[PDB]
RNA sequence: UAAAUUAUGGUCAAUUGUUAGUAUUCAUAUUAAUUUUUUUAAAUGUUUUAUCAUUUUAUAAAGGUUUAUUUUUGAAAGAUUUUUUGUAUAAAAUUUUAGGAAUAGUUAAUAAUAAUUUAUAAUUUUGAUUAGAUUGUUUUGUUAAUGCUAUUAGAUGGGUGUGGAAAAAUAAAAAAAA
């Protein structure tokens, strides 16, 4: 539980805490073993989770993003209660084992279906086609594997649950006798998750987990890695980013907009990121929470002209060819639809390609929030227009 | 049936005692005034009686009523009624003791409107910290003293202007000009001199 | 009313006059009265050696009796060996 | 004071709050300070009796009455009668004392808590490996631990008056149980009580008989 | 030092004795000499009991015979009023003129 | 009756109050005490169901009445729930915990901007947990799961908590002891009037003072200190001490008729289990005795000693001197093993009782042996070398004299006289228990084993005659044993032990009960006899009322004290916020008839139809 | 205010000291009253135990500021009847007082003389008690009494006892002594350093009986005027012990 | 200043007597009450005791109270005992007069029970104090009515300091120790 030494950690504290000297596991069943335990909680382990002796501020941070995860790993017992249930009654339905419903196909469906229109039991039918169709959206056994080694990640971060999966009294299911594993399975799957995810703070990041500091420094480093992993001459000095000459491959980390924007003052443009790729500028923005900044925080098209103007003046690229462009991104996460458009205009790589360098990419499916639709409306208009030229 | 809040009153009545009150109270009966003094030499200097008067405290048509729903009762929640207030700091002559006006409100039925009443307690400060002019907000406690039984729970605002005015060696408050009067008689000022 | 009247006849132990007593002996809560008494039948004699007889005779084992006032004063909802095992948990304890 | 303006009032205060959150933050954590005691509480006045300087409820302990402890047990040398005659043997009485106590303070220590008529009856003085210890130093000097064999030397001709006047229940609190002569450390439990009796409520609240209706509260 | 503890009950004077802090408005003189007399009072007094024995000893002799004397001594309901001319206002001029007024206070 | 306990804090519960942890440990303690199990798990069901997370004296609590029952699932369950994160001390970490809740308090915005809800604040108990663990109590709570798991016979975790303790305290430092809370008992200061009675206020006889006592004391009590005051290594002494204290516990549990002292021949030999029982103690023994080299020697070992004896004497059966060696040898070692000379320590008064114990357990019988009369003792019992041991140990106990008796060691030297058949016991009892000790029946229950061998009965008669005038007279009432065992011998006495009115009431009570039972129409259940329908303050079902409002020529509204009406029927003047939103919508309106008042959720969702 | 600082509940009362009635005069005999069992009960534990400053070479040595501040409290006995000086001795010839030391006398150690000591400012009072012969009680070789010449058995021990002369008798009240300690008299015959172990031998079972117990005498109903049923007037079973409910052995 | 878009290719109504509840007679009142030809019935000796004594027997004196008066408690209940057993009193709102003004054994603080002191004190025109009237908090009458008009909740400093608690010297339907 909560202590007086316990503290928030970093993602480097906690690759130096949770490590392995070797050896390869089943990540998918530890994961399914490591969430039946948290389920099993009763609602009273999650009450002394705040380590006591930090600002208010910093606790409130921690209290909602612990909130934040309780709340996630609750919907996802639901979805795996739901799972199981319907598993379990189309398996009462048809005859067959628990084990080949998630290997069956529509063929079988359609012959189990007909099979008991015939006997006569129409709502059996009907409740097997329904179960069938909803379980499979959510039959895969990684139906969720980012978000939920997401959650567990958090909860490593946390620094207070890993204490809280051993000193377990448990019955041996075979010689029916008592004793206490003091096995920790958290700690083997964080440290799986360290030893092979080496972007797995980015991740969470992304996936609007991280309450404290947002997602920008885990933005700048996606940002930088690509940018390295393409120039593969890339040198780094303090918040600029730049390629050996030839094909300009720029990144400069002005300053963060959502200190930079103060309220009640009149100040249009301010961006986070400079992204410098051939003769084209793009103007990674972050989008903030209050609807009324956004108009400040993207720049006019006068703006666009003069820093075009200005990078044409600087690294001499010629006016005749120099295309500029703003990229505006949700404030509290980064969805799948915003990270592909990243890649395909700032980085000129193709989906094939990126999946190919990053191989997280094509398991990352976060989509936007439904109910923030000033800021989709916003973004839809921003990533539509055309560059503008010179 | 569903019975009204006077079924229950006169089951408790009947309860205590056997049966209730209906017995017809006369109240045609014909009340009288018998005068004993002059025309205009009532004996008293504030009020003068000369007719049959109104008695109850309740029964005092118009009707007035109590009126819990207010602004105490929207901020605090209360245990009893009146345990909580909030008010100003109207004086502090009393050493280790802040004067404090709250407000209330009285409700009359016949006009179906509400007004706000004005009470002074005699609140507690040990420290001496409310100045005339604060926001306070005060509890009920024990008795302290013949007439002090509330405390400053909290200082709610305090008048920056009274201690600015206190340590620039000023009373909090300037002495209001106008007062109460002495006498009926208007008080006229003496501007004679010592020859007249 | 049958709860407060158990309720002050057992919790606070109130007193009883004899009107109410016989009213409540016809409503079966409490037996007849002590001043319930018919003429035809005169008050009973006691005799020490007849009652010590009839005691010897007839006395109770110490178990059964502690274990009948137990019942008519403490609980009288004593789990059976039954009910212990179906509170017991068998499940996975957690 | 107008209820009209609460709202607006509320509002005004919200924005005081997270403008102050968002400018002032917060400079590190502050140590709690134990709460003390209130002067008005509500009710009747209560008696000088039951004035035990407490009229809130706090489970906690506070950390003034926390104190350090080392459990020492000091040796005497005593005389059994054996069936040929009279043999020596030791006696250990065990104290609890605080680790900046003097020699003279467990000394003190060791008369109070004897309860015995046998032990501490004549002056005496505390030795380790025959040196005496000075009884103006404290443990900490000497490097007394639990392990530390302390014995008791005794003079038979002066007798040990007894001027100890302070409770042996004595602390910060002050909450003392006169003809209390069990030490605060002996016995610690939850033990019924067998002078008062349990009282039920007799004056009932709004219902008395017949229909319950809406029950007067 | 502003606030109270709702939880324990203790004001803002007590929470802010606790936190070592101080709210005290500058006090006038009137003020200063109120807070400052009583211990020279105090002084004055001791020192009165311990110089002149024979007077101290037939003052306080004076004063505990008419405070046993008294016809009240008993603390009853009727003594135990705190405001005993307003509580019982009924007896005012009829039976008892100790008082003129029925109510001092803001009561 | 030990119910009102659990009657008290369901009160304090439906009374809309939040049970503290004090009174959740005082509920169990007291049901602990009256043997009421069952209740006190029902009281930590209870605490669960309150959502409220048990402190680690609470769970010690709930884990000694667990030891107690002998049930091990329940233990298990609560170390699931809320024991899996406790651990102990580190020496490089603060001892005693800081606090951590500031008090709860409300600034000025807050006070404005905030619901009543959030401004409210009642007691709650899990508030507080972080602040009530602050001394690490977990020691105890360790020796609480081992004691469980070996009463549930689970010897691999039991063994695997018993290492666990012994590692962290041989290796750990102590942690710091709560100190007692005198804030739980209204205690009025001193004595407000100084009025006592002497000790000799009746010249009939001695009686205790509420200043001091003068009878001298019924039971031998162990002068130590708590398990919470304990040192490190002392709280190892004291867990090898309650482990085999469990063990006995169950060895009684198992065979319950081999441990009464005066029930059948069973009592006298040995059980199948004795010797795997003995085994195992003495493996911990040693067990203890290598892990504590010479720290053993300045550790408080009386209670070990005395429950060692205890073991030895119940769970094996060995005679008194074999007893008093075992102790010496014990005692010996010790100071061998602290290479001490010639100062070796003495048997305390609960040595000296387990002592008399073994020696009064080797003269016991069996009344009658179910034939009214040939008692039958233990086969190859030697009453002259038993009663001369017991002289002998009695005589060297009376020489130390820093031993003080009671009323039990002089219980067992009578029974041992009784035993032996001395015919001397009568005249030990008159000289040493009568006059200045608080004896109860069971001196008279044997003395009358003694008596019945007087050589004429008119003798006989007289000694129970001056027994029974002797507990009429120093307040120590007959026992039912011993007036069943005097009424057994009324045809050859013709002495009375009932009272007139006792056998008028029974007799007729008894002819009663006989007809009732052989009467067949009256065996039909009464409702009116058998049961209490409803309890509670306030009805179980909404019948309708309150209206909470006004009606036509009705002024008066809200009517105050005493009347439910919040507001006038019709038309008020304006309100504000939630007053408003209540006489608009959510106040209660009985003259509806599309619905009534509305459940709160969910209870509304279920009766929409 | 300083009248609503407490309630006027549980005032402070007098002490016992100042009013007469409670304290007790020594020239009344239920001073000796008070003392008496208090001596007796001493006599018997020092008569079995030792007791450690019971008994002393001589008396006790305090300078004169602090022998009004130490003595009271203090107790020991002493061989021979030697008195201390500053010291007016009034001897107990009256028959009143004397009567509480009869059980005293009669089985702890024949009493001999019974004395007052007054000092010269009235404050110290001492009483001594001379006893002559040994002691009926049988007395251990461990317990303080074997020391005295005149106690384990000129011929006659004293004991003297300090208290002040207008106090409460919980003043003269002495509890630090009741301690009790067994008596191993009708144990000693079964002992291994006695020589009677061969003699007694143990009646293990009880005798066939015969005969019935003899029947009492026929009752006789009393004659003169009763006051009533004692049960009901709530008075022990004869006035003297016992309890109410219980009745017994009064005219039935 | 959007300019008359065109298979008009579905018309055939309503009522079946069923309901979300203050409804108004300008008065002569099938409203209430007093008033005319004279309405009756129950009483007064509590008991017990250890005998010139002790034990058990507690608000209807009615007065003239509008910032007012509110309280069972150490007895009893009551249980095989402490060791008395045992937190009763205090607050908030509502408070009369045709010809309206000052009030006072006073307010707070206090190392001060039983105040030799300190203070720029307290009450009040938001209606005080004195004087008059009147037993305070849905109970009566009447009306379409949040209007008007009634009402013994029978309540308190010098007579004994007893008693757990004064209310203790008319009564008031009451069972008080077999
Ligand atoms: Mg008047
Ligand atoms: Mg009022
Ligand atoms: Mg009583
Ligand atoms: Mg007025």
């Amino acid at each position: 539980h909560a202590t007086y030494g316990a503290v928030p950690l970093t993602h480097s504290q906690v690759t130096s805490v949770y490590a392995t000297d070797g050896g390869k596991v089943d990540e998918l069943g530890l994961l399914e073993l490591v969430e039946e335990r948290i389920f099993s909680w009763k609602l009273n382990k999650w009450e002394m989770r705040i380590p006591p002796n930090l600002p208010n501020d910093q606790k409130e941070l921690i209290r909602q993003e612990q909130e934040n995860l309780k709340q996630i790993l609750s919907e996802w017992r639901k979805c795996f209660g739901a799972l199981n249930a319907d598993i379990l009654q189309i398996s009462s339905l048809t005859g067959v084992p628990k084990d080949v419903v998630r290997e069956k196909n529509r063929t079988w469906l359609q012959e189990e279906v007909a099979k008991l229109r015939w006997m006569g039991e129409v709502n059996k039918a009907a409740l097997l086609r329904d179960a069938f169709m909803r379980l499979e959206a959510f039959g895969s056994r990684d139906f969720m594997f980012m978000e939920r080694l997401c959650c567990i990640y958090g909860l490593a971060r946390q620094g207070t649950f890993d204490e809280a999966f051993t000193n377990y009294i448990t019955e041996d299911p075979v010689t029916n006798d008592i004793f206490v594993d003091e096995r920790n399975p958290f700690k083997e799957l964080v440290a799986h998750i360290v030893r092979n995810y080496s972007q797995i703070d980015i991740i969470y990041d992304f996936l609007g987990f991280n309450y404290s500091e947002g997602y920008r420094s885990s933005l700048r480093r996606y940002m930088e890695y690509l940018q390295c992993k393409t120039a593969e001459n890339v040198r780094a000095s303090g918040r600029l980013v730049t390629g050996d000459k030839g094909e300009h491959n720029i990144l400069f980390d002005y300053c963060v907009s959502r200190e930079s924007l103060v309220s009640g003052d009149s100040c249009q443009g301010i961006i986070d990121f400079l992204y410098i790729n051939g003769n084209d500028v793009t103007l990674i923005i972050i989008a903030s929470d209050n609807p009324w900044l956004r108009n400040r925080q993207l720049p006019h098209r006068r703006q666009m002209e003069g820093i075009a103007r200005r990078v044409c003046f600087v690294l001499g690229i010629p006016p005749s060819e120099v295309r500029i462009r703003n990229l505006l991104l949700p404030p509290t996460y980064l969805d799948k639809g915003s990270i592909v458009r990243l890649n395909d205009i700032v980085f000129r790589l193709s989906n094939e390609q990126s999946n190919l360098l990053i191989p997280w990419l094509t398991n990352y499916n976060k989509e936007l929030d439904p109910k923030d639709v000033d800021y989709t409306a916003l973004a839809k208009t921003t990533n539509e227009e055309e560059w503008l030229t010179l | 049936p569903w019975w009204n809040f006077q079924t229950e009153h006169r089951q408790r009545c009947v309860l205590m005692y056997g049966g209730a009150r209906t017995k017809n109270t006369h109240n045609a009966n014909h009340r009288v005034f018998i005068k004993k003094y002059k025309r205009n030499a009532f004996p008293n200097r504030t009020r003068h009686h000369w007719a049959v008067s109104m008695t109850g405290v309740l029964s005092q048509r118009p009707r007035r009523m109590p009126w819990p729903y207010d602004l105490t009762s929207l901020i605090f929640n209360q245990p009893r009624q009146g345990s909580d207030k909030i008010g100003y700091v109207v004086g502090t002559s009393m050493l280790k003791t802040a004067v404090v006006a709250t407000n209330h409100m009285v409700y009359y039925p016949k006009f179906n409107q509400r007004v706000s009443r004005t009470k002074r307690f005699f609140a507690h400060d040990e420290d001496l910290a409310c100045v005339e002019g604060d926001l306070v907000h005060i509890k009920q406690c024990r008795k302290i003293s013949k007439y002090k039984h509330y405390y400053v729970f909290s200082i709610l605002e305090p008048n920056v202007e009274g201690r600015e005015r206190l340590k620039l060696g000023l009373k909090a408050v300037p002495p209001p000009l106008f007062g109460y009067p002495v006498s009926r008689r208007i008080v006229k000022l003496n501007l004679t001199s010592t020859e007249g | 009313d049958i709860d407060a009247f158990k309720y002050w006849f057992g919790v606070k132990r109130c007193r009883l006059s004899m009107k109410p007593w016989a009213l409540l002996a016809k409503a079966g809560l409490l037996p007849p009265s002590l001043t319930q008494n018919s003429k035809i039948m005169p008050k009973p004699l006691f005799d020490k050696e007849s009652l010590m007889r009839y005691y010897l005779a007839n006395r109770k084992d110490e178990d059964v009796m502690a274990r009948e006032k137990y019942l008519n004063y403490e609980n009288s909802m004593v789990k059976t060996e039954e009910e212990r095992a179906a509170e017991r948990p068998v499940a996975p304890y957690l | 004071l107008k209820a009209g303006l609460l709202g607006h009032y509320q509002q005004e205060a919200f924005e005081a709050r997270k403008r102050f959150e968002e400018s002032t933050t917060y400079p590190g954590p502050i140590r709690a300070a134990t709460p003390g005691d209130t002067r008005f509480y509500s009710g009747s006045l209560e008696s000088i009796l039951h004035d035990t300087d407490r009229h809130y409820w706090r489970a906690v302990t506070d950390d003034p009455r926390v104190q350090h402890l080392i459990p020492l047990r000091i040796r005497f040398k005593i005389f059994t009668w054996v069936t040929s005659g009279w043999e020596q043997r030791m006696q250990v009485v065990q104290i609890m004392a605080p680790k900046d106590s003097t020699i003279a303070q467990v000394k003190d220590l060791v008369i109070v808590e004897n309860q015995s008529p046998y032990l501490c009856v004549s002056s005496f003085h505390l030795a380790i490996d025959g040196k005496e210890l000075d009884p103006q130093k404290t443990l900490g000097e000497y490097g007394i631990t639990e392990q530390s064999q302390i014995d008791a030397i005794e003079q038979n001709d002066h007798l040990l008056h007894r001027d100890d006047e302070r409770p042996r229940d004595w602390t910060v609190d002050e909450i003392t149980a006169e003809d209390v002569k069990r030490s605060p450390y002996k016995e610690m439990e939850m033990q019924p009580l067998q002078n008062l009796a349990p009282r039920y409520e007799a004056r009932p609240k709004g219902y008395f008989g017949r229909t319950y209706y809406s029950g007067m509260k | 030092g502003l606030n109270g503890c709702v939880e324990t009950g203790r004001s803002r004077s007590e929470v802010a004795r606790d936190l070592g802090l101080s709210y005290t408005r500058p006090l006038h003189e009137n003020e200063k000499k109120q807070l400052s007399h009583q211990a020279v009072y105090y002084e004055r007094l001791a020192k009165f009991k311990m110089e002149q024995p024979e007077a101290a000893r037939a003052m306080e002799r004076e004063r505990f015979v008419r405070k046993f004397s008294g016809m009240f001594v008993k603390m009853d309901i009727r003594s135990g009023a705190p405001d005993f001319p307003s509580t019982y206002r009924r007896l005012l001029g009829t039976k008892v003129v100790r008082w003129a007024s029925k109510r001092h206070g803001p009561n | 009756i030990p119910q009102e306990a659990l009657h008290w804090l369901l009160r304090m519960i439906v009374d809309n109050f939040n049970p503290q942890h004090v009174h959740y440990i005082a509920a169990m303690k007291t049901l602990q005490s009256a043997g009421e199990l069952d209740m006190a798990r029902d009281v930590w069901k209870i605490m669960e169901r309150q959502q409220t997370w048990p402190c680690t004296a609470t769970i010690c609590a709930y884990l000694d009445v667990c030891v107690e029952a002998g049930e091990k699932t329940w233990a298990m369950e609560a170390w699931n729930r809320y024991c899996t994160e406790l651990k102990f001390l580190e020496p490089g970490e603060v001892d005693p915990k800081p606090i951590s809740r500031v008090p709860f308090s409300l600034t000025r915005e807050e006070l404005l901007y905030l619901p009543k809800w959030k401004k409210h604040f009642d007691h709650d108990p899990n508030l507080d947990v972080m602040d009530l663990n602050r001394f690490n109590r977990t020691r105890e709570v360790y020796l609480r799961m081992a004691q469980v798991m070996l009463a549930g016979g689970e010897r691999n975790a039991f063994q695997h908590f018993f290492t666990k303790l012994e590692e962290a305290m041989l290796n750990k430092p102590t942690p710091v002891p709560e100190p007692p809370n005198p804030h739980l008992v209204r205690r009025p200061r001193w004595a407000p009037y100084e009025h006592c009675k002497s000790v000799h206020h009746s010249p009939w006889r001695l009686q205790n003072n509420g200043r001091a006592l003068a009878l001298g004391p019924p039971v031998t009590i162990e002068d130590e200190m708590q398990s919470r005051f304990f040192s490190n290594d002392q709280f190892l002494v004291h867990s090898v001490k309650e482990v085999l204290r469990i063990v006995l516990q169950e060895h009684k549990r198992a065979h319950p008729t081999e441990c009464t002292r005066c029930k059948t021949e069973a009592f006298f030999y040995k059980t199948k289990d004795a010797d795997e029982t003995l085994k195992f103690c003495d493996d911990l023994i040693e067990r203890l005795f290598a892990s504590l080299g010479v720290r053993l020697s300045n550790l408080n070992t009386s209670s070990l000693l005395s429950t060692i004896l205890e073991v030895f004497r119940v769970v094996g059966k060995e005679s008194g001197a074999a007893l008093l060696q075992r102790a010496n040898e014990f005692l010996e070692r010790k100071a061998s093993l602290g290479d001490a000379e010639g100062s070796r320590e003495n048997l305390t008064a609960s040595n000296y009782l387990q002592v008399l114990s073994g020696f009064a357990d080797e003269s016991a019988f069996v009344y009658n042996t179910k034939k009214d009369g040939t008692c039958q003792y233990k086969t190859g019992f030697d009453p002259r070398t038993t009663m001369r041991h017991l002289a002998d140990v009695v005589q060297e106990i009376a020489g130390n004299p820093h031993v003080t008796w009671a009323a039990d060691m002089h219980l067992q030297v009578v029974e041992t006289m009784v035993g032996c058949g001395t015919m001397k016991a009568n005249d030990y009892f008159v000289r040493n228990v009568l006059r200045q000790f608080s004896w109860d029946s069971r001196f008279l229950e044997a003395l009358y084993v003694e008596y019945r061998r007087q050589d004429d009965v008119d003798m006989w008669a007289e000694l129970t005659k001056r027994a029974l005038v002797w507990t009429a007279r120093y307040n120590a009432p007959a026992s039912e044993r011993l007036r069943r065992l005097i009424e057994d011998d009324y045809d050859t006495i013709r002495v009375q032990t009932r009272t007139f009115r006792e056998l008028a009431v029974f007799q007729f009570r008894d002819v009663e009960e006989r007809r009732h039972s052989r009467d067949v129409v009256n065996e039909l259940p009464n409702p009116w006899y058998d049961y209490v329908a409803h309890a509670l303050p306030f009805p179980d079902r909404d019948a309708g009322y309150p209206d909470e409002y006004g009606d036509l020529g009705q002024w008066r509204a809200p009517g105050g004290p005493g009347s439910p009406v919040r507001g006038p029927g019709y038309y008020a003047p304006p309100m504000e916020g939630e007053h408003q939103r209540g006489y608009t919508a959510e106040w209660r309106d009985l003259r509806n008839p599309m619905r009534p008042p509305e459940f709160p959720t969910p209870w509304e969702r279920k009766y929409r139809q | 205010s300083r009248r609503f600082r407490y309630n006027t509940k549980f005032p402070a009362l007098v002490s016992y000291n100042k009013l007469p009635w409670e304290v007790v005069n020594h020239e009344t005999p239920q001073f000796h009253m008070h003392v008496a069992p208090h001596y007796e009960q001493l006599l018997t534990l020092a008569a079995s135990s030792p007791v450690p400053h019971i008994i002393g070479s001589k008396h006790i040595d305090v300078p004169r500021e602090h022998r009004l501040r130490l003595l009271p409290g203090m107790l020991y006995l002493l061989d021979g009847d030697t008195l201390p000086g500053e010291f007016t001795i009034n001897r107990v010839l009256d028959p009143t007082a004397l009567q509480y030391y009869g059980r005293l006398s009669s089985q702890i150690v024949t009493v001999e003389a019974v004395r007052m000591l007054v000092p010269d400012d009235l404050r110290l009072l001492c009483n001594c008690i001379t006893f002559k012969g040994p002691l009926h009680l049988p007395v251990a070789p461990y317990a303080s009494l074997a020391s005295l010449r005149g106690a384990s058995q000129s011929n006659c021990f004293t004991l003297y006892h300090f208290v002040r002369p207008n106090r409460p008798p919980k003043e003269l009240q002495l509890e630090k002594y009741y301690i009790h300690a067994p008596c191993v008299a009708p144990l000693s015959e079964f002992a291994s350093n006695s020589d009677e172990r061969g003699n007694w031998r143990p009646r293990l079972q009880a005798p066939k009986r015969t005969r019935r117990a003899t029947p009492l005498p026929a009752y006789r109903p009393p004659q003169s005027y009763l006051m009533g049923l004692a049960e009901r007037l709530a008075v022990v079973p004869g006035g003297c012990f016992g309890r109410r409910s219980l009745m017994w052995g009064h005219w039935f």
